């Protein structure tokens, strides 16, 4: 194999099964899984914003960069 | 043996390496390797990801960007 940078093993084995905590949520911009507990989920605005006391939504900008 | 793991899933795997212009893919069904590419239109494979909810493969190209 000339150049093998990378490998992956693809089997259902490697991807096991597991409740969702962000399928509950409906924040506006991303939501990420959080070992932080009982929600176990968090929410992520666009790098630049702000998150809101509204943890669901999100700011955006008003100041120079 | 009490000890040994496998898995309830058919013992077939499958393994993809990436070798600049080929995704290479190995099927091993039983012990035996059986080797093919994925995909054509690809020119330098570095990382490799997959997805089993999808059944799908991730790949970035560093020369594609
Ligand atoms: C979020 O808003 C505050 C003003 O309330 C601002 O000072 C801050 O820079 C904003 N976010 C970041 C971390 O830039
Ligand atoms: C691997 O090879 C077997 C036999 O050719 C085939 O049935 C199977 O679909 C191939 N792929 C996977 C993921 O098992």
């Amino acid at each position: 194999v000339p150049q093998p940078l990378g490998i992956i093993a693809i089997h259902p084995s490697r991807q096991p099964s597991s409740p969702n905590p962000c399928a509950s949520a409906t924040c506006s911009h991303l939501c990420l899984l959080s070992a932080q507990e009982p929600r176990h989920y968090s929410c992520a605005c666009p790098s630049g914003w702000n998150l809101s006391d509204d943890s669901v939504n999100c700011v955006r900008g008003d100041q120079p960069f | 043996d009490g000890r040994t793991c496998k898995v309830t899933a058919s013992e077939n795997l499958l393994l993809v390496v990436a070798s600049r212009d080929k995704i290479i893919m190995d099927n091993i069904t039983a012990h035996t390797h059986n080797i093919y590419s994925l995909v054509q239109d690809v020119s330098f494979v570095v990382a490799l990801d997959f997805d089993s909810v999808t059944g799908r493969v991730f790949w970035s190209d560093l020369l594609e960007g």
